[PDB]
């Protein structure tokens, strides 16, 4: 029932359950109890919004706890990612669709309908609700701030609709640039450490290969043409050359 | 934004009571709000009656469901309450109020003037806190893991409708003095009134939102008496 949110990157991106995509642990742990337990068209849309607000508020609360109650930009990014996944679930463009997520889809199918124009109505319901869903995710911050609410998080970056694979590459990039110093320092600190690094970097290449392939299928079917343009936007002075070297074990450090 | 009830004031027992809330300053034809009816027997606390959504849907207090009809008319900016087959237990002041649909924990603001009519989550707060002038009154509100919820506080002076003084556990509306503050930790939320003036003498209700059936839950109320000497 929306558990305590395992530590950052305690489980790496899983590319094996769904073979065409790599799923982050955060998405697997996304709080969906009220959405799952959803078993007048305008009224039932409202009831959905209420349950989504409750799931979003818990999600935001747990993400704040995961960040040790520090209201910083690291927290905003996690709120940005979880909000987007809520939207892709609501809109139907969620790439996980596993287990409980299949229940929330069928519940959404019964609310908006199965016909072709239903998917456009779920996109319109999300657009008139997404701002309220984002605010719910920071309600725990509002409850714990002794004074007024300061908006260190920015609505525009969170509320803007991107493809899920786009945002997941942004998240994977931040995950990669954090795991890299921890790994290059675990080597500079030896046949096991190299057999461990080169088994870590293989996960990173296999992940990036599956994401960039999912990128191509999504893009074809914002200043971004290649999947590396996403990393240039999201990351601090990101050089694509060094990145392909690192993931191909060519970098002039390894 | 202003609400106001209008009703008979006296009703023959076996008949049906009819009330009407006229809202001004805002349009009722919007999904942004719940439209709620609250009644209060003389001397007792606050009872939730029912809500209505601008789409026409309405749900009621389960203990009175069979005798309640809440209707809305978007084209005249009003919603109405009807209590059928009334009894002596229905004598009460009836308030209409408004609650947001867009926040995690809705509160009721504003409230109607209130009209007297004559013929499962539980919040626990004490009946009375009594302090001398200038002292510090602390009104506790008990609930199982109440910190997981956002609790609000209303002040009701005698003969008047409740007035929101604290919401989201520590927020004060514009008109409220800073002496009123709010806390929420563990299983107890606390309204703290510092420098207790004589005008602070009123009943104080903590309120929480029931997330399973979407209606407000009230504590029993706490009478704050100032002893003078």
């Amino acid at each position: 029932n929306c558990n305590y949110k395992r530590k950052r990157r305690e489980r790496d991106w899983d590319c094996n359950t769904k073979k065409d995509v790599c799923i982050p642990d955060r998405r697997y742990q996304l709080c969906m109890k009220e959405l799952t337990n959803l078993v007048d068209i305008t009224f039932r849309k409202l009831y959905l919004k209420r349950k989504l607000i409750y799931d979003a508020a818990v999600e935001g609360d747990l993400l704040l706890k995961l960040n040790n109650y520090r209201y910083n930009k690291d927290f905003c990014k996690d709120i940005r990612w979880s909000l987007g996944d809520f939207g892709d679930i609501i809109m139907g463009t969620d790439m996980e669709g596993i287990g409980y997520s299949k229940v929330v889809e069928n519940n959404l199918r019964s609310i908006f309908g199965t016909d072709e124009k239903a998917q456009q109505r779920r996109k319109q319901w999300w657009n008139e609700s997404k701002a309220q869903i984002w605010t719910a995710m920071m309600y725990s911050v509002k409850k714990r701030l002794k004074g007024n609410f300061i908006w260190i998080c920015k609505l525009n970056v969170a509320v803007n609709i991107e493809p899920q694979i786009y945002r997941w590459i942004r998240e994977w990039g931040r995950d990669y640039v954090s795991e890299l110093p921890t790994e290059v320092q675990k080597l500079k600190e030896c046949q096991n450490a190299c057999k461990s690094y080169d088994q870590w970097i293989t996960r990173k290449k296999n992940q990036w290969d599956v994401l960039s392939n999912k990128f191509i299928s999504v893009k074809n079917a914002a200043g971004i043409v290649t999947p590396y343009d996403i990393l240039k936007q999201e990351l601090d002075e990101f050089n694509e050359v060094a990145f392909e070297n690192e993931i191909n074990k060519r970098d002039g450090a390894y | 934004v202003q609400l106001q009830e209008s009703g008979p004031g006296l009703v023959k027992p076996s008949q049906t009571l009819s009330l009407t809330c006229n809202v001004s300053g805002d349009s009722i034809n919007s999904g942004d709000y719940y439209w709620i009816w609250i009644r209060q027997p003389p001397g007792k606390g606050l009872e939730w009656i029912g809500n209505i959504y601008y789409s026409g849907t309405a749900y009621y207090n389960p203990s009175l469901k069979t005798r309640l009809i809440i209707s809305i008319d978007t084209s005249t900016n009003q919603f109405s309450l009807k209590v059928t087959s009334v009894t002596a237990a229905d004598t009460a002041i009836y308030y209409c109020a408004r609650a947001s649909t867009t926040v995690v924990s809705p509160w009721l603001d504003p409230w109607g003037q209130g009209t007297l009519v004559t013929v499962s989550y539980e919040l626990t707060q004490p009946s009375s806190v009594a302090v001398a002038p200038g002292q510090t009154a602390r009104i506790p509100c008990g609930g199982d893991n109440i910190e997981s919820k956002g609790v609000h506080w209303y002040q009701q002076k005698p003969g008047q409708a409740p007035v929101l003084v604290v919401y989201d556990d520590h927020d004060r509306p514009s008109g409220i003095p800073e002496r009123f503050s709010g806390s929420n930790s563990g299983n107890t939320a606390t309204l703290t009134v510092s420098r207790v003036e004589a005008g602070d003498e009123a009943d104080y209700y903590c309120q929480v939102w029931d997330t399973s059936s979407e209606h407000p839950v009230f504590g029993g109320g706490t009478k704050l008496t100032v002893l003078g000497q």
